[PDB]
This record gives structure tokens, sequence and C-alpha cells, in this order.
RNA sequence: UAGGGAAUAGUUUAAAAAACAGCUGACUUUCAAUCAGCAGAUGGAGGUUCAAUUCCUCCUUCCCUAACCA
RNA sequence: CCGAGCCUGGUGAUAGCUGGUUGUCCAAGAUAGAAUCUUAGUUCAACUUUAAAUUUGCCCACAGAACCCUCUAAAUCCCCUU
RNA sequence: AAUUUAUUAAUGCAAACAGUACCUAACAAACCCACAGGUCCUAAACUACCAAACCUGCAUUAAAAAUUUCGGUUGGGGCGACCUCGGAGCAGAACCCAACCUCCGAGCAGUACAUGCUAAGACUUCACCAGUCAAAGCGAACUACUAUACUCAAUUGAUCCAAU
């Protein structure tokens, strides 16, 4: 929007008259263009999940061309009105006491879905004898795959390993999703070494 | 304020960081910023690292400290290192140090305080025509006329007033240098600076107070309140990740 | 119209009063400090050149 | 209170002026007898090398340079 | 439609000048009529409908003198129709 | 005028060095080139520091950028 | 009557330029200059006209007003009296 | 020639509108490990690409135009010359006095730093504007440098506005 303002004073019209506009009335100077100001967030509040944000009735703060050209459109989102809060807050409580069930984060829909097609190679050193146990399997979750795993969840096939093969993690995310990774038990490379061997020979 | 320099500077404080783990269990390291801070836990942890990861009790913390070296003022500050021992130096044993002093008393006051090379022209024609390797060079004011043949062989390294190095007092830097550790400098001049600080099997409150005194030895090259000289660190073992220690408390 | 041989400065009294005048110096010269009556404090005090007015 | 540090200001500056004035007249004295040194000193000493070389930027420079080494000289030793 | 100083200087020309809003083409969809709609609008029409909370408030909330829009004044007579009936 | 930046041998650069010029010569018919030597500098002033091109300050000259309206 | 048509309107365009400006009778009444895109005009002085106030105006005796330089000029200024 | 780019075209930015990819140069000196490889002497940190047009706003460069003016003096005008200030002659003796008349100059410099403040009475370039000289007084200076409105002939520029 176009904010103009005029070069020349306009005299007073008073109380109940309309001003007098002179010719010399009509040059203007812009002010501002609000096209050109900081594009500020839209707060919409979830419907559906989404990879961004997926939590139903979490308070999100998107761009507006998101919010307008994509989640408003198909129903992903409503407006945060205070009419749309008030129904979104009292579904909460039923959830946390109610019989409506408990649901993922944003975050753990993500792990969920990064867990479920994701191959673990725990690498461990051929010199030192080694037995795998939740702690130690936790680790290499940061180190392979990235995921910060808490140990409790880890749950492991419960036979000792202590030689190189193919087993099973079942991972739990939040207490509700129970994934099963595939296991690959290698022998440990550093690495420096396994990226000079394999990533820039190939 | 060159861009490059001035903007990474303003990008490197914008990285977020977070207190305490997340409420969710399970979570990838990628949706949430970095957490683990105290410099206590930290030793405790990289402890825990060490057991997970089979490897020797004792490794060297190489701690990374992106140090704001730069931005005093428009002009930016230069890299110097200030030679100072911790606390409680770690096991590693180094005594390299080369004197020049020729046809002085100096020649025993440098050996008096642990020098491993002393010599005057015989020792100055001996790095010219032959090769050696000292980690750190000293020489008196008489002997920088001789020295300057050195000069090209020692590609800046050898003895300059700028890093303290020539004076009619030697054991500025020889009597230190024994039980001190050099603060090196990065060749990028990026301002991460890679110092060992201590034993894995160190105490952590020996490693604590390593560490303090090195907040106040990396300060020394600007202790100005003018510019801000510490901005992130990193508290890493040698087969570990570096940790974002909250150094905030420690700096002053 | 002609080379610039003399150069307008103003002259700063040094007792604080803040009183000033305007004197004519030659530009290769060094700053003049001269002894020039104050009116605020009523006597001859020492005023030292601040800014160059004017070339001359 | 600007009044009061006004004043004050004033008072300060010009406590410090009967000093200041000593300092002043001394200087100006100096001067008078830095200008005669030169005076005396420049002159023999350029007239005679211009009488002998073409009866002057080069020789002037020379003695305007030679001199301040001399001072420099004794200010080394300092 | 105005006029303006070159250079923001009142000492020189004075010129004509047009002030002309940026123009999109964006579907909407009203839930009193059900229907969906192509219309043209400014991003300001956008940031009133979001402050709204959707076109059918901004449509019944919005007086005419501000609408600004014989099409906006047929909707909010369909809208208070299909209410009123 | 305004701030920013800069000032090194006659000249142009470097972190007190090299290159050219001046070259004193040698050698080329002549001259260039080439070889070996020799002279050569930290704009000016003041101060700190044992020591300041390398810390600071004022002034001169020049550049840059923006003025240079009435 | 095209160096850019014609008509109406703005329009009683503007013109320091030219022309014109209507009954009777009497009276006073001519002229240093300055500035100005100003010298075909203006504004201020000067002159001129009317009314009012109160007091000198004009004509002029002595005495008096420069050296430097050549015409040692005709004269002027000042000025009581009358 | 001065002023201008609204208009037209081009270019840049913003506005508007998709997503796409997330980065590898060991090497054991010693020791371990049947291998494949590991322990020690660092195995950190770090996200980067990035949406074609039309339209709208703001800039820049062009094109094509728009608006307005084109000083005076002058033995007619043009050309040449001249245009403000001071000294001398013409103008012999109070003042004043012209020519595209006759001559010479000025657009500073130097010394002070009370070239501080204030105030009777006067002069005046024929108006106005501007310009000029000043007793006393205040404050200084002073113990006789022809001293307290510097020397100098002209040595210069109104209002608005701008900087402070
Ligand atoms: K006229
Ligand atoms: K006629
Ligand atoms: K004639
Ligand atoms: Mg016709
Ligand atoms: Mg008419
Ligand atoms: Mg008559
Ligand atoms: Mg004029
Ligand atoms: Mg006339
Ligand atoms: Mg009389
Ligand atoms: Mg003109
Ligand atoms: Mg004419
Ligand atoms: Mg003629
Ligand atoms: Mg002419
Ligand atoms: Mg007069
Ligand atoms: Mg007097």
């Amino acid at each position: 929007t176009v904010i103009v303002e005029r070069w020349w004073k306009v005299p007073l019209a008073g109380e109940g008259r309309k001003p007098r506009l002179h010719r010399r009335h009509r040059v203007y100077k812009l002010v501002e263009d609000t096209k050109h100001r900081p594009k500020e967030n839209l707060e919409l509040i979830l419907t559906q999940s989404v990879e961004n944000v997926g939590v139903r009735g979490d308070l999100v703060s998107v761009k507006k061309s998101l919010g307008r050209n994509r989640l408003l459109p198909q129903g992903l989102a409503v407006y945060a009105s205070p009419e749309n809060k008030k129904l979104f807050e009292e579904e909460k409580l039923l959830r946390q006491e109610g019989k409506l069930e408990k649901i993922q984060t944003k975050a753990g829909e993500a792990t969920v879905k990064f867990l479920k097609s994701c191959r673990l190679e725990v690498g461990m050193k051929n010199n030192v004898k080694w037995e795998l146990n939740p702690e130690i399997v936790a680790r290499h979750f940061f180190k392979n795959l990235g995921v910060v795993v808490a140990p409790h969840t880890l749950k492991l096939p419960e036979e000792p390993i202590t030689r190189w093969g193919e087993y099973w993690c079942e991972v739990t995310v939040n207490g509700l999703d129970t994934v099963r990774v595939p296991m690959s038990v290698v022998n440990f490379e550093k690495p420096k070494t396994k990226r000079y061997k394999y990533w820039l020979a190939q | 304020t060159p861009d490059e320099k001035k903007d990474e500077i303003e990008k490197i404080k914008a990285y977020p960081y977070m207190e305490g783990e997340p409420e969710d269990d399970v979570y990838l390291k990628r949706l949430y910023p970095r957490q683990i801070y105290e410099v206590e836990k930290a030793v405790h942890l990289l402890k825990k690292f060490q057991i997970l990861d089979f490897t020797s009790p004792k490794q060297s913390v190489y701690l990374d400290l992106t140090l704001d070296m730069a931005l005093g003022k428009k002009k930016n500050v230069e890299p110097f290192t200030s030679v100072l021992s911790l606390p409680y130096p770690f096991a590693s044993e180094i005594n390299k140090v080369a004197v020049f002093t020729e046809n002085a008393s100096e020649v025993k006051i440098a050996e008096e305080n642990g020098a491993a090379f002393a010599g005057g022209t015989s020792l100055i024609q001996k790095i010219w025509d032959d090769e050696i390797v000292a980690d750190f060079y000293v020489a008196v004011p008489e002997i920088m006329p001789e020295l300057n043949r050195l000069r090209k062989k020692l590609n800046k390294k050898y003895p300059k007033l700028s890093r303290n190095s020539i004076g009619r007092d030697i054991p500025k830097m020889l009597e230190l240098f024994k039980n001190g550790h050099e603060i090196k400098v990065d060749e990028e001049r990026e301002n991460f600076l890679q110092t060992k600080i201590a034993t894995l099997d160190m105490s952590s409150d020996q490693i604590a107070a390593n560490l303090q005194a090195v907040i106040n030895e990396v300060c020394r090259h600007r202790p100005l309140n003018l510019g801000p000289f510490v901005v992130r660190a990193f508290l890493r073992s040698s087969t570990s990740e570096g940790l974002l220690l909250k150094i905030d408390p420690l700096l002053p | 119209k002609s080379k610039s041989k003399n150069i307008l400065v103003r002259m700063v009294s040094e007792a604080g009063t803040g009183f000033c005048f305007n004197t004519k110096r030659n530009r290769l010269r060094e700053k003049l400090t001269l002894l020039h009556y104050d009116p605020v404090v009523k006597q001859r005090v020492l005023f030292v050149e601040k800014k160059k007015i004017r070339s001359l | 209170q600007k009044r009061r540090e006004r004043e004050q200001h004033i008072a300060e500056c010009m406590a410090k002026m009967p000093q200041m004035i000593v300092n002043w007249q001394q200087q100006q004295r100096e001067n008078w007898e830095k200008a005669q040194a030169d005076k005396e000193r420049r002159a023999r000493l350029q007239a005679e090398a211009q009488e002998l070389l073409g009866y002057v930027d080069p020789r002037s420079a020379r003695f305007q340079e030679l001199l301040q080494d001399l001072e420099k000289k004794e200010r080394k030793r300092l | 439609l105005g006029q303006i100083y070159a250079n923001n200087d009142k000492l020189s020309k004075r010129l004509k000048k047009v002030w002309k809003p940026q123009l999109f083409e964006r579907e909407f969809y009203s839930e009193i009529l059900d229907k969906k709609f192509t219309v043209t609008v400014t991003m300001r029409t956008l940031d009133l409908i979001d402050e709204a909370y959707g076109l059918d408030f901004y449509i019944l909330k919005t007086p005419k003198e501000d609408l600004c829009s014989k099409f906006g004044m047929d909707l909010k007579r369909g809208m208070l129709l299909r209410l009123a009936r």
C-alpha cells in the first residue's frame, strides 16, 4: 500500500464542513510503500500433521505465503481465533486426562519416520573384547544415525552380542510408537579411515 | 572490519543453543540446538564416552576455543602466543628451546634456566647450513644482527619483539616454556584455538581449574572490555565430539 | 582571488566561559596562543586556536 | 545545576590560568631565542653555500638535514 | 492521481504521478455460500481477511465504505440472505 | 570544506628487504644489455617506552567519498 | 492569408507601445541627481500644488577659507548692516 | 542553453510465486589384532543451493520529448571595447559637474590581540541603502615607542537561504 502526505498545508475546515482543496493540495510525497516492510508471520492452529509441525492443536507461526497458499486452503490449519483456541485447548485437557489418547510431538513424528527407514552400523573394535549394552548402542545412534536415544528406551535382542553380525533394536519413541530398526555390527573404523577408504575412492 | 571476518563473528553468535534435554525421550539432534553445557558435567561426560567408545583411559583433551581474536576497534588485533603454565600441567614433557647468545654472560642464564640449545655463531651457522628443529627461539638484542641470517630460513619464526622474544632478559619465554604450554594460533585466522588442557584421567576439578587459567591466559592478548574476546568453547577429547561449554560465567 | 597566504581561525577562551573571537594568521605558521581580554571574566586570559573558519 | 556547573568549570579553569600565563610567557621568550639562533645559523650556512655553488634546493636541503641529524645524534646518546 | 516534485524538491518541476496497487488473483472459499471464487485482490485485502478470521467474517464485518467493491456488497447480500432465511 | 585512508632510498614495492634509476667501473667500434661494486630511506613536530616504520597526538601534502547551496 | 487548420470557451488574455478621453470660468505651475535586465518605464530625491504651524528668508561689511604647481582667471563660499 | 523524466524501453532491488540438496584426501614411530582393522599423537566446528514470466513500488541508464530564456551601454545595430572601487586633469579659488574624454591604480599586505564596552555632538558621494569622525564615561594601558577609534587611497557584495 502506498502511503502519501501533502506538501502543502490544508487550512482547517472546522466542525461540520468539508476542507477547501486547492490544486496545490494534489502534490504528494511518498511516505512509505508497505510492500517493502519486513514480513510478519501468521499464527495458525494446526489440524492435521505436517512435516514442519504436526501436533494437532499446536499454535504455529508460519510465513504468510505458506499459511495462505497451502495450510488454510486445504484445511490443514485454522485461524488462531479466540473461538478456535478455546476448542483446541479443551481437547488438550481431554487428551491429558480423558479417554483421548496421547499423540507424538512434532519431533516425535519426524524421528519415527526416520527410524522406520534407517539401519544402524554399530562399529565395534576388534582388539578389545566388547559386550553390546543399551548404553553403548545408544551412543552409536548419536554418532552414526544422529539420533539422540535415551538408554532406557532401547530394547536389545537380550542375547549377549560379542561377535560381528546382524540383530534388531526395538526403539520406543516417547513411549507410544515402538520401531524395530535393523542392526549391523561391523568392525569399527575410524572416521578418517572410513571416509578416505570408500567415500574418496568411489 | 572485513565483511567476511565480521559476518562470521555475527553468524557464530547466531547459532542457537538450549538448556536441558528436551521433553522428548528420543529426538533427532537436528531438531534441537546444542544442549550440553556445564564444565563439570562436560568432563564427566567425556569420561562416559571413553567407556562406551573403548579407548585409552588417558587422552589429550584438545579444547578448541572460538575466541573473538579480533574486533577491538574497526582495526583487528593480531595473533600472538601468551605462554603460561596451567595449575596442574599434564603429563606431557616438552623441553625444546633454542637460545642465541654469543660471548655474553646470558649463555649461563640461558642454560641455568633450562635451555635445551644455547650457542652463538656456531649455533646460528648450524641452523643455516644444516637442518635443526626447535619449538621456539629467543635471542638477545646483541645477537639479532647476526641472527638475521636465519630470518629467511625460519620463515618469520625467528625471534621478534612482537612476541617478546628479543630482550636482555631471556627468561620471558625460556624459563616458563618447559612448564608452560603454548597457546598456539590458527593458520587460517578464523579465531579457533586448538590448545590441549589436560589428560582424560585428570580429576574434573583439576581440569576445571586448568580451563579457567587458560581463559585469563587467552584474554591476555586483548584484555580490553571494549570488545568481547570469547564467543564459544568446544571441549573435545581426542576421540570425541566437541561440547559447547557455558563459559560465560568463567569469562571474567 | 590571489594566493591564499592567510587564514581565519577561531580563538577559544581557556577560561571555560566559551567566549570566542576570530583572528587572522599565516597558514604556514603554528597555531596561535594569545592573551586576549575575556569579557565574561573581565580580565585577560589565554586563548587557543581550535578551528579554521575560512581561507583568506 | 547547569549554572552551578558552569561557574565551577570557570572557577577551576581560572585558578590554573595564572600558572598557564607564566608558562606561555616563557615559551614566547624561548621562541624569540630560538628564532635568533636559526636566523644566525641558517643564513651563514645557506649564504656561504649559495655563493660557492651558483653565486638552491640541494645545498639548503643538506644543511637543513645535517643540522637535524646532529641534534638527533645527541638525542640518541640520551 | 496526484502530483509530485522532482527529486522531492519544491523548487523543481511538478509532475503528474499515479500510484497503482499491486493486484493478485487468488481463490477464496465461502462457508456460508459453500463456493469458491477467483477474485483479484491486494495484499491489504489478504491481511484484512486474516484479521477477520476468514472471508465470510471480512465480508460481513466490513462496512460498504471500506469494501469499496460492488462484488463485495453482492457477496454480503448473498451471505445475509442465507443467514436470514 | 566534511569525514575515511595514506605518507619508506631519486623511482616503485616489501616487513628496515629487493627492483629500477644514478651509476664508479669492466665488457661491447658506438649504445643497449650483462657482471661486479658503491651510494642511498622510515612527510614534519611532540610525547610514552631502555629501545617506536611497528602506541598515541597535532600540523603539512595527496587520495577517496560526499559536498561546493545562497 | 497553415513555420501549422477552424470554431467556441478560459477572455473585458496582456500590451513600460500607438491612438482616443465630452460643460463654463479663475488661479498657482519648467526640471540638480541616484538606482534599476535600466535608459520608450519606474522608485527615491529635486521641482511643482494645497492646508497648517511659527520665524526668519533673500539681498549682503569687515574679518576669514593651502600648500604642492604654470594660465598669478571671471568668480564662489561665509556674512552683520541695509 | 537551463530545468525535468511524468511517459516509453532496458537493467537492478523489493514485492509475488517453487522447492531442491545437505560433503570424503588416511597411512601403525610403538603396540594390538587370525582377518578386516584397531590403541596412542585430535574422530571438532560448520548447513548450503535456491523459483521462468506478467503485474506493482523504488532506483539507474537511454530514447523521445516537454517547459522557459537568450543582459545592458553604444554618435543606428552588429563586431570590437566597456560595466564595481580609488587618485589626478578637464573642473585654476566652498561644494557639485559629463563624453566609447585624457592618465595612473585597487579586488591586498603588514603589525596588534582592550582593532574591549559604552555614549554627547556631527559628516555624508547629491534619494534610500551603505559609508565616516568622534568628547565624556566603564574597563585597561602608562611611568614621554609623535601613547587609548592601529598602518594603508581604493583593497569590496544587500535580502532570503545554508552551515554552526
Ligand atoms: K520601457
Ligand atoms: K504616433
Ligand atoms: K551618427
Ligand atoms: Mg483555410
Ligand atoms: Mg489592454
Ligand atoms: Mg498664472
Ligand atoms: Mg539586475
Ligand atoms: Mg530615464
Ligand atoms: Mg544673513
Ligand atoms: Mg540571463
Ligand atoms: Mg541595445
Ligand atoms: Mg557603432
Ligand atoms: Mg561583443
Ligand atoms: Mg546624503
Ligand atoms: Mg575618550
